[PDB]
DNA sequence: CAGGATGTATATATCTGACACGTGCCTGGAGACTAGGGAGTAATCCCCTTGGCGGTTAAAACGCGGGGGACAGCGCGTACGTGCGTTTAAGCGGTGCTAGAGCTGTCTACGACCAATTGAGCGGCCTCGGCACCGGGATTCTCCA
DNA sequence: TGGAGAATCCCGGTGCCGAGGCCGCTCAATTGGTCGTAGACAGCTCTAGCACCGCTTAAACGCACGTACGCGCTGTCCCCCGCGTTTTAACCGCCAAGGGGATTACTCCCTAGTCTCCAGGCACGTGTCAGATATATACATCCTG
């Protein structure tokens, strides 16, 4: 009985919360590890300025948010509210990345 | 040794105090303003370079800068920036 | 005396009687083999046998227990490197191939290792004929000196088939051929363009080994163009048909090829002379030939003697041009010792003056 | 002799440096020669554009009861104006966030 | 280092989606997003490392990243510009 | 009775015909008139090299074909075969022209 | 002096065919006419700017090629 | 007492012109100075890319039983290559046409 | 009386090398001109920027190589770099 | 299916204009030499990047119930495709004219370069006030009868 | 259309560190002059864009018929969301060491600049053959009884 919220209210509250903040939404140690692992294929024994990893993180988060916006537009177009990999594929195909 | 570096912080601050005599600015915002000024400086200068190269000339003049501003900025930004620029050059040549 | 020649030609037609059955049985096993090679997963997915015919005019053949077939393989973007500046042997490399070259394991650095690929070819063919034993068919492995994998079939008795791998390229007929195939004034320019838009072939053969990279040399093959031109051998392409007039071109070709076959095998010192010499010379004779009336079976013996004269004149001045590569003229002493060519000439004198006695066999 | 010096931006009537812009134009490999009135034009245009951004940014900072511009206010300014959004259309602003916007079909 | 793409947790892709304005998310979206992020990162880090090698340095600076982004049409203000 | 083709066969034949040609698919005098009318707002008493109008026509036809491709992709995405202005609007919104 | 109705409906169907389109709604023509008008207006504004800077009266093919190249729509075959 | 000229393209073994590329680099406002091996490198690269395109174009030409290359053949060469099509992704070729494709759902 | 230069001589030489029986139209030879000029401008602009980032004043083979590695995709860059290095190496041996 | 109609790829015969060479020549590239400054190198400092350790608490991960949205199926009705007969105006060929692009010569004002002064802008140091941050009460907003 | 839980805005006090101002100085902008050459005009040629006129015929246009596709409704059943508990590993503060970025000084060699000379690439002119066009066939595909 206590206070079960209906499906879709906490999602809207989170939309409103994260569209008002400016923080970074990915943890920093995992991202840094991933960056170093990706880079150890192009040249071994590399080093990174902290500003370099922060720049990479900012750029990647901006990219993924901007892509989720078009994914949402494609979902709405297909008469849905759930986003599916079809919508990501359509967005990246129209944008010209394929 | 200390390797003096340049930036547009003094002039951005003067413009700020002239448009909003009460507001301050953070340091990351001042970094963003420096990157912005460098960006559009580069854009206009490269467009004027190309313009001078297409027309067989070897000089960059205020006419080149005028038409690069007309090519790069949209709509009413271009109209007001061209008015500002022409007004400034008129005032300047009068010593 | 063209009747004796005509009945020996009939004799060749009785080898042919034996060899329709022999060739059909070999063809059928090789055909089954062909279908099986296309289904198995390996670098040899699409490998047709390239058809140049089955006739004696069309194929390698001698005594009834040896046959030959050609297997073609289409190859990606190929770049050739001349190794014999005569213009007859090449190194094979690839180009960018952005998707991927499914052959990089067959290359030694940037050059294609014919030896390794052929070793894989031999292994796969022997295993595959070994995996289905309807007809008694086995593999023989001889010295690695000429790359051919010979099957021995005991049905009815020994059948040998040398399997020769040939790469297929569709690219451009390289510059060494630029003034090859000269027929523009004989047949026409439209055919020559069409002929030269066809693909060309590269076959493994180790040019005698004053060289480091061995096997890694290839020779050009134009077997399909040669079959087409020969089977439209006349200025009138209606030759060898009912729609046209039968001429004595094919008869002279059979006469010289078989005469030489018998004379060269009975005097084994001259084996550097191969069947390609006769084909090249007859190509030149048929291209300079302006007249259809210069080939008619009632004048078979006179045209043949004229051909003999042509053969001595080719012999005389120390060059017999490769019909597709004039820059590579195989009549160089460095591959045929001068005395041996003249000795063959002496044998020609021997044959010419004796009234073709070697044909008085049966 | 040698009357008192007078900066070129003083004569032009600007707050941006005309001499530094002249030097950056003469050292950046843009052309062989650079006229005398080109850095004045360019400094006037740069000053116009920066003041145009800072006015909107200070307005956004005031509508949040804050006396100090931060990157979020610069982003709000840029994304809300229709002509600054076409100029800086392909630019990412560090610590800028997005514009609060929910599609109508998702509301309850 | 291996298996680090899994450190882009699902509750973080959900937060990126919330900031993107999406209300309901399928369950196959997370692997797609990891692949997309991985190819973006590869494309940017290859160019940053090319710049770094040309400069004959051994540390990747923030200017290498800013230039690698600028040459792909994703200019980034706030790190040196 | 004579030979009524079913709806969708001549459309596929036309697809195959126009994906094999290289001609220009817009008439030339109407396009030239339209170009001159559009340009007479920015400056009066202009003149045009023939090559200039041909370049404009080539560019515009390439643009419209490339846009109809993405419109078709959006239509297919929405479980349809007919293209509608919704699909053009989605394509131009994802591409970044809005 | 509309001249936008000179981009007829069959011409738009042909442009749709070349793009792999099978069926076409009836409200697509008025929408694509507006799209084409916007595109042409942008390109011709830039071309006329390039023309005026050179103190010319005619628009050349190079002005169009430059106006296109500066919008990310490079065009081969007309000079440059 | 001269050294009768030997072009730089001959020394490099190239067909493209090394001296014209040197001049275009110097009179183009790219840097203050230009090294001696920079035009050689740049002309070699331009020649490689040219040959790479022209070969795939002549192949598409001689597939259609043609002798001369037309713009359609350049287009077919560009678009049927996942790297040359990434280098020229936003370039338009005049009189080039499109690549033939129909969506599977429309058949 | 208005001498204007192009690249068609060298494009034709290269064509006669790779396909020594094929011709070229007059529009394809304009498209190849535009292509060569476009790629030239791209490579040269990127090498210029590269020399400006490192506070240098000259453009050398190293700038051209890094520009080629930045602008060409995948296996195109490997072959182009090998071509360039082979050409420079052969040129210095004189 | 099985014929019937239509569309498309395929062979020849004819003519044309566009491409491939060939020639004359002039301008731009090559050979030889000098003079400076940019860049390569070697050494030295000192900043900042990497690596470790320990504690805390915030976030991730795992489970579970249930409601709502995705997806398939069925019907209808209308809007779009196909085909035919009219009608409009595009395309082609030819004629005439003049505006404007393109070049050439003359000269003059304008921008580079240099030498000596001097003040603007940069680096460092210090301090208070704007803004986190925690409490604590007010007031919206969602979920049911 | 109510009433209660639970987020969320708003006010209040504390405190801390970063923005904003001052000071010292050095190097980069300004002033004043000289010089050479880029570009601004003035004239002149002659290309090529614009306006017109017939004429043919291909393409646009308007209309009718019918069908297949879009759209709306219904129903079911997974599968995502909201909540609660556990666990794990980011995050923060901290200390230590050494790699490598960054700056200075010194020297040489590589490139710009000039001058003389001559060959390669450009413009113009022919000659002919690849391809465009027209006619006649044969093969391929769609459609309906
Ligand atoms: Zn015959």
């Amino acid at each position: 009985k206590p206070h079960r919220y209906r499906p879709g209210t906490v999602a809207l509250r989170e939309i409103r919360r994260y569209q008002k903040s400016t923080e970074l939404l990915i943890r920093k140690l995992p991202f840094q590890r991933l960056v170093r692992e990706i880079a150890q294929d192009f040249k071994t024994d590399l080093r990174f300025q902290s500003s370099a990893v922060m720049a990479l993180q900012e750029a990647s988060e901006a990219y993924l948010v901007g892509l989720f916006e078009d994914t949402n537009l494609a979902a709405i177009h297909a008469k849905r509210v759930t986003i599916m990999p079809k919508d990501i594929q359509l967005a990246r195909r129209i944008r010209g990345e394929r | 040794k200390r390797s003096r570096k340049e930036s547009y912080s003094v002039y951005v601050y003067k413009v700020l105090k002239q448009v909003h005599p009460d507001t301050g600015i953070s340091s990351k915002a001042m970094g963003i303003m420096n990157s912005f000024v460098n960006d559009i400086f580069e854009r206009i200068a490269g467009e004027a370079s190309r313009l001078a190269h297409y027309n067989k000339r070897s000089t960059i003049t205020s006419r080149e800068i005028q038409t690069a501003v007309r090519l790069l900025l949209p709509g009413e930004l271009a109209k007001h920036a061209v008015s500002e620029g022409t007004k400034a050059v008129t005032k300047y040549t009068s010593s | 005396e063209p009747d004796k020649l005509k009945k020996v030609l009939d004799k060749l037609r009785l080898k042919r009687k034996d060899i329709s059955e022999a060739a059909e049985t070999v063809n059928k096993v090789v055909e089954r083999l062909l279908r099986r090679m296309q289904k198995r997963e390996s670098e040899f997915k699409g490998v047709e046998q390239l058809n140049t015919g089955s006739y004696y005019e069309h194929v390698k053949i001698s005594a009834p227990n040896e046959f030959d077939v050609m297997f073609k393989l289409e190859v990606p973007r190929i770049e050739l490197q001349e190794y014999y500046e005569t213009g007859a042997f090449y190194l094979v490399k690839f180009k960018r191939i952005p998707r991927g070259n499914p052959l990089s394991h067959f290359l030694e650095g940037e050059v294609l290792s014919a030896t390794k690929m052929l070793s894989k070819f031999r292994k796969i063919i022997k295993e595959e004929v070994k995996e289905i034993k309807d007809i008694d068919v086995s593999v023989e492995k001889e010295k690695p000196g000429s790359p051919a994998v010979t099957l021995l079939i005991r049905n009815p008795e020994e059948i040998s088939v040398d399997i020769i791998l040939a790469l297929e390229s569709k690219g451009s007929w390289p510059i060494s051929t630029k003034e090859g195939l000269p027929i523009q004034g004989w047949l026409g320019t439209k055919v020559r363009t069409n002929l030269r838009r066809e693909p060309f072939y590269l076959v493994p053969k180790n040019a005698k080994d004053g060289n480091s990279f061995q096997g890694e040399t290839w020779r050009l093959s134009f077997s399909h163009t040669e079959k087409y031109i020969l089977n439209n051998h006349g200025i009138e392409k209606t030759c060898c048909e009912s729609s046209g007039a039968k001429c004595c071109r094919k008869e002279c070709l059979k006469l010289m090829k078989y005469l030489l076959e018998q004379l060269k095998k009975e005097f084994q010192e001259l084996d550097a002379f191969c069947s390609y010499h006769v084909k090249t010379a007859i190509f030149h004779m048929w291209t300079q030939d302006p007249q259809d009336s210069q080939w008619d079976p009632r004048n078979l013996s006179s045209c043949f003697d004229k051909l003999l004269a042509f053969f001595l004149e080719c012999l005389r001045t120390e060059k017999l041009d490769h019909y597709f590569i004039p820059k590579f003229n195989l009549f160089s002493q460095e591959l045929i010792d001068r005395k041996s060519k003249e000795f063959l000439s002496k044998k020609i004198e021997y044959e010419r003056n004796n009234g073709f006695p070697i044909f008085d066999k049966l | 002799a040698r009357a008192k010096a007078k900066t070129r931006s003083s004569r032009a009537g600007l707050q941006f440096p005309v001499g530094r812009v002249h030097r950056l134009l003469r050292k950046g490999n843009y052309a062989e020669r650079v006229g005398a009135g080109a850095p004045v034009y360019l400094a006037a245009v740069l000053e116009y554009l920066t003041a145009e951004i800072l006015e909107l940014a200070g307005n956004a900072a005031r509508d949040n009861k804050k006396t100090r511009i931060i990157p979020r206010h610069l982003q709000l300014a840029i994304r809300n104006d229709e002509e600054l959004n076409k100029l800086l259309g392909k630019v990412t602003i560090a610590q800028g966030g997005v514009l609060p916007n929910i599609q109508a079909v998702l509301l309850p | 280092l291996r298996d680090n793409i899994q450190g882009i947790t699902k509750p973080a892709i959900r937060r990126l989606a919330r900031r993107g304005g999406v209300k309901r998310i399928s369950g196959l979206i997370y692997e797609e997003t990891r692949g997309v992020l991985k190819v973006f990162l590869e494309n940017v880090i290859r160019d940053a490392v090319t710049y770094t090698e040309h400069a004959k340095r051994k540390t990747v600076t923030a200017m290498d990243v800013v230039y690698a982004l600028k040459r792909q049409g994703r200019t980034l203000y706030g790190f040196g510009g």
